[PDB]
């Protein structure tokens, strides 16, 4: 994946924000993947 | 040697123990307790109110102790006990 950066209390991260992006990158892929095949049922259907 | 020299001597080295210690726990507590509100506003801008009741609780902890050792430091050192 790429990055896009936009100019614009702080977050409080749970251990740290490391570990939940590493956690949750992988996660958003699935997502992804997911949204990918609903959309190639549809088209399907 | 005149016993109150001795008493007056010993009374002014207490009074002078309570002081340092008073300052010590007063300076140390009221820094930690300073801390602990830095770090809360910084975190929440908008959380400044509703910290400073607690936080003065723990001044209030910490200075009272403080001002309780002043208090027994005049004793000490002013009305001091066993003066003869």
């Amino acid at each position: 994946m790429e990055v896009e950066y936009v100019g614009e209390t702080l977050y409080s991260f749970e251990p740290d924000p490391e570990t939940l992006f590493d956690a949750l990158l992988p996660r958003y892929i699935a997502t992804r993947v997911y949204a990918a095949l609903l959309e190639a049922a549809a088209s399907e259907s | 040697l005149d016993p109150n020299a001795i008493i007056t001597a010993g009374a002014l080295i207490g009074g002078g123990l309570i002081m340092g210690g008073g300052a010590i726990g007063a300076g140390i507590g009221d820094g930690i307790a300073g801390n602990a509100l830095i770090s809360g506003i910084a975190r929440q801008p908008e959380a400044q109110g509703r910290l400073f009741t607690p936080f003065f609780i723990t001044v209030g902890l910490v200075e009272a102790a403080y001002f309780i050792n002043l208090a027994f430091m005049a004793l000490f050192v002013f009305a001091t006990p066993g003066l003869q």
